[PDB]
C-alpha cells in the first residue's frame, strides 16, 4: 500500500514527528569496516591465527575468558579514528538536527553514531561501548582510554587492583544490554514513524524491537533483503525498500527534499574529522 | 528475552 514517496510525504507534511531508528552492521560496511564474519579482508587474517571456532566466538564469554586475543584485535581494529562515518551515518545526523529523531538504537559497536554528531542522550548503543571497561573479577569500572595503550600494544589489558582481565563494556552473547535500553519502553509506544536500516535483525531482544510500535505507525525498512519479524508478520503500512543501503538513504533524502544540505553537511563533517 | 541471544 505505502511507498517510500508516501513516507518521504508524511514527513514534508509534518504528519510523523517523532522518528525512532534501528540501524546495525549494514550501515557501517561502506566505511570499510569489514563484516568479519567473511574470509575477505586483513583482519580476518589476524584472526585465522588463532583459536576462533567460528565468527561469533569473539563475542562469547566461555571462548572470550579461553582466549581474549581475538576479541582484542578486533577492539584495536575499531580504534577511534581508524574509520569514518558515511552518508547513512550524517542521514541520521540530519534526521536530528532538523527536529525529527526521538532516538536511535544501535547494535554497532564502532562508534560512528557519536562520531557523527548525534548526541548521546538521542542514542541508545544497545550492543555497549568501547567507552567503558569493567574488571572481569572486582567489577572496576575503567574509562575506555585506560586501556588504549594496552590495547595498541597487543597486550590484554589486566585490572590494576586484582590483575583480572579488563573487558570493555560490548554487550556479548549471554549479557544484559545496557540500562540505556529501557527507554524503548517509553520511545517505541511514542514513535509515529519506525525506519530499520541495515540489519539482519537476527539478534534479541534487539529485533522484536521491531513489534514494540503501533499498529498505526509506518515501518520503513532499508536493507538488502526483509529480515526479522518484519518478514514473519508483516503490517499493512510496512515500506521496505530492498537494495544497497546507501542508495535506499540517497532515495529517501532526495524526496525529503535535503540533497544539498546532507552534502554540504557530510563535506564540513568529513573535513573536521 | 532479557540477554542478548540468537533469534
Ligand atoms: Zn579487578
Amino acid at each position: 500500500k505505502l511507498s517510500l514517496q508516501d513516507v518521504a510525504e508524511l514527513i514534508r507534511a509534518r504528519a510523523c514527528q517523532r522518528v525512532v531508528v534501528m540501524v546495525g552492521a549494514g550501515i557501517s560496511t561502506p566505511s570499510g569496516i569489514p563484516d568479519f564474519r567473511s574470509p575477505g579482508s586483513g583482519l580476518y587474517s589476524n584472526l585465522q591465527q588463532y583459536d576462533l571456532p567460528y565468527p561469533e566466538a569473539i563475542f562469547e564469554l566461555p571462548f572470550f575468558f579461553h582466549n581474549p586475543k581475538p576479541f582484542f584485535t578486533l577492539a584495536k581494529e575499531l580504534y577511534p579514528g581508524n574509520y569514518k562515518p558515511n552518508v547513512t551515518h550524517y542521514f541520521l545526523r540530519l534526521l536530528h538536527d532538523k527536529g525529527l529523531l526521538l532516538r536511535l538504537y544501535t547494535q554497532n559497536i564502532d562508534g560512528l553514531e557519536r562520531v557523527s554528531g548525534i548526541p548521546a542522550s538521542k542514542l541508545v548503543e544497545a550492543h555497549g561501548t568501547f567507552a567503558s571497561a569493567t574488571c572481569t573479577v572486582c567489577q572496576r569500572p575503567f574509562p575506555g582510554e585506560d586501556i588504549r595503550a594496552d590495547v595498541m600494544a597487543d597486550r590484554v589489558p589486566r585490572c590494576p587492583v586484582c590483575t583480572g582481565v579488563v573487558k570493555p563494556d560490548i554487550v556479548f552473547f549471554g549479557e544484559p544490554l545496557p540500562q540505556r535500553f529501557l527507554l524503548h519502553v517509553v520511545d517505541f509506544p511514542m514513535a509515529d514513524l519506525l525506519l530499520i536500516l541495515g540489519t539482519s535483525l537476527e539478534v534479541e531482544p534487539f529485533a522484536s524491537l521491531t513489534e514494540a510500535v503501533r499498529s498505526s505507525v509506518p515501518r520503513l525498512l532499508i536493507n538488502r533483503d526483509l529480515v526479522g519479524p518484519l518478514a514473519w508478520h508483516p503490517r499493512s503500512r510496512d515500506v521496505a525498500q530492498l537494495g544497497d543501503v546507501v542508495h535506499g538513504v540517497e532515495s529517501l533524502v532526495e524526496l525529503l527534499g535535503w540533497t544539498e544540505e546532507m552534502r554540504d553537511l557530510v563535506q564540513r563533517e568529513t573535513g573536521k574529522l | 528475552a532479557r540477554t542478548k541471544q540468537t533469534a
